[PDB]
């Protein structure tokens, strides 16, 4: 099927643009909130069915399917409690989506953190966002005062004995802190420094306590999913890309924006269809970035005729991640660009690791020599082995993020490169 | 060399060879002193790249 198309009946998180309430009255009307009772008592395991028939995958990083992440963490418990945690941070460059979710659907978020803990026999669930986001925090603190002065939240849940409790916090500026580890020990207070996997958090982690995490998109879905029947979900995406998705379009572009859409599909439909059009003509595209920095630019010879998914994206020798799509045209230095976001990982590495905190400068510096010139081509063989020496030598993914951008800028433009290394040793 | 033209033929009858093409001394049939500063090679392994150590 040629998919994309999609109805606004079917998209989900309505409100989005906040023309309407944001409020619990709003929220109830809209379709919050909904035999949440009736959930709580069929239970977890038919929950964990429900996704698992769902196919659902993850949208922050790698896919990791939902229904394995939770069952891992489905089980009895030796006086351990169990938490859930949400990863409301957003610092990815291309990102501006849960910041949205959060200030204009507090309500369904809450809701699907209660039916997560609910499937993991929860006790409460930590929200961590940033810290520029004090609007968001406040209207979401203000959704759940709200929750709890109803009784949708607390000792008694909606109806049943279950007794849930909600908690958010604030970082202090920082972006690795949304790492699955790091994230925890900054709420521990620990300095936002990640561990080792093993152990894992949904068995060892916060204070000890075994816990998950989840993105506030798969939390907020994972809802309607259960209440709508999963079946019809996994209709609208592939046999594994299965769901709807968040898409934040900004760079060259006419009008950029943030939107809903369907998964795997076309690229340039995506772009041409909402956005009013690509600026300067399409012929001006130069190349794209459809994961944020977490992933790696393509040209026009793919980024025409392409599909949007994990897989078939992996084939082109990419990634999606929160599928922040940048576009450009033939007006920058794809060096510059790409030298400034790896000086944000040279300014946003923790350090711990040796290979990042010692690699990611040797790239800033090596990138920004690139930009005038002023070295000679050998350095580009160089470089690209110090990004397959970094890969898989480190713990957190920011080593990938900080190697595939230049792997892929130094496989695609390195005529470019020479040329302004030959036009520089022309000036002297 | 500052020798005489007599004393050549007679030392060269005795000898039955040549000298003044073959002497021991040395007249400024040698490379003068005070070499130019020179620039040297490196060997193939002063490369950036395919140069791990576990090959070689
Ligand atoms: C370095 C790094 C930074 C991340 N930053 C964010 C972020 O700012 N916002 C977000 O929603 N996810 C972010 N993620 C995605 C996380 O990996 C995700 O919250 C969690 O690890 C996996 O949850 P999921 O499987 O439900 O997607 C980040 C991941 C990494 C590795
Ligand atoms: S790879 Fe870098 S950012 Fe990640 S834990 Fe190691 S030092 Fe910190």
């Amino acid at each position: 099927t040629s998919f994309g198309s999609l109805k606004d009946e079917d998209r989900i998180f309505t409100n989005l643009y906040g023309r309407h309430d944001w409020r619990l009255k709003g929220a109830l009307r809209r379709g919050d909130w909904y035999k949440t009772k009736e959930i709580l008592l069929k239970g977890p395991d038919w929950i964990l069915g429900e996704m698992k028939t769902s196919g659902l995958r993850g949208r922050g990083g790698a896919g990791f399917p939902t229904g394995l992440k939770w069952s891992f963490m489905n089980k009895p418990s030796d006086g351990r409690p169990k938490y859930l945690v949400v990863n409301a941070d957003e610092g990815e460059p291309g990102t501006c989506k849960d910041r949205e979710i959060m200030r204009h659907d507090p309500h369904k978020l809450v809701e699907g953190c209660l039916v997560g803990g609910r499937a993991m026999g929860a006790r409460a669930a930590y929200i961590y966002i940033r810290g520029e986001f004090y609007n968001e925090a406040s209207n979401l603190q203000v959704a759940i005062r709200e929750a709890y002065e109803a009784g949708l939240i607390g000792k008694n849940a909606c109806g049943s004995d279950y007794d849930f409790d909600v908690f958010v916090v604030r970082g202090a500026g920082a972006y690795i802190c949304g790492e699955e580890t790091a994230l925890i020990e900054s709420i521990e207070g620990k300095q936002g420094k990640p561990r080792l996997k093993p152990p894992f958090p949904a068995d060892v982690g916060v204070f000890g306590c075994p816990t998950t995490v989840a993105n506030v998109e798969t939390v907020a879905v994972s809802p309607t999913i259960c209440r709508r029947g999963g079946t019809w979900f996994a209709g609208f995406g592939r046999e594994r890309n299965s769901g709807t998705k968040l898409f934040n379009i900004s760079g060259h572009v006419n009008h950029p924006c943030t939107v809903e859409e369907e998964m795997s599909v076309p690229l340039k439909e995506l772009i041409e269809k909402h956005a009013g059009g690509v600026t300067g003509g399409w012929d001006n595209l130069l190349a794209v970035i459809p994961g944020g920095s977490s992933t790696p630019l393509i040209p026009k010879s793919v980024c025409e005729t392409v599909l949007m998914d994990f897989d078939a994206l992996v084939q082109a020798q990419t990634g999606l991640g929160t599928a922040a799509v940048i576009v450009m045209d033939r007006s920058t230095d794809i060096v510059k660009a790409i030298a400034r976001l790896i000086e944000f990982y040279k300014h946003e590495s923790c350090g711990q690791c040796t290979p990042c905190r010692e690699g990611v400068d040797w790239m800033n510096k090596v990138m920004a020599r690139f930009v005038k010139g002023d070295a000679r081509p050998a350095e580009i063989d160089s470089l690209w082995e110090i990004s397959k020496q970094i890969e898989g030598h480190t713990i957190c993914a920011l080593g990938d993020g900080a190697a595939w951008p230049v792997q892929g800028l130094i496989r695609h433009f390195r005529p470019e490169l020479e040329d302004r290394m030959q036009r520089f040793a022309q000036q002297h | 060399a500052s020798a005489t033209r007599v004393i050549q033929k007679l030392r060269n009858w005795a000898s039955g060879q040549d000298l003044q093409a073959k002497l021991q001394l040395r007249y400024q049939e040698i490379a003068k002193r005070t070499q130019p500063p020179p620039k040297l090679p490196v060997g193939p392994s002063h490369k950036l790249s395919n140069n791990y150590y576990c090959t070689r």
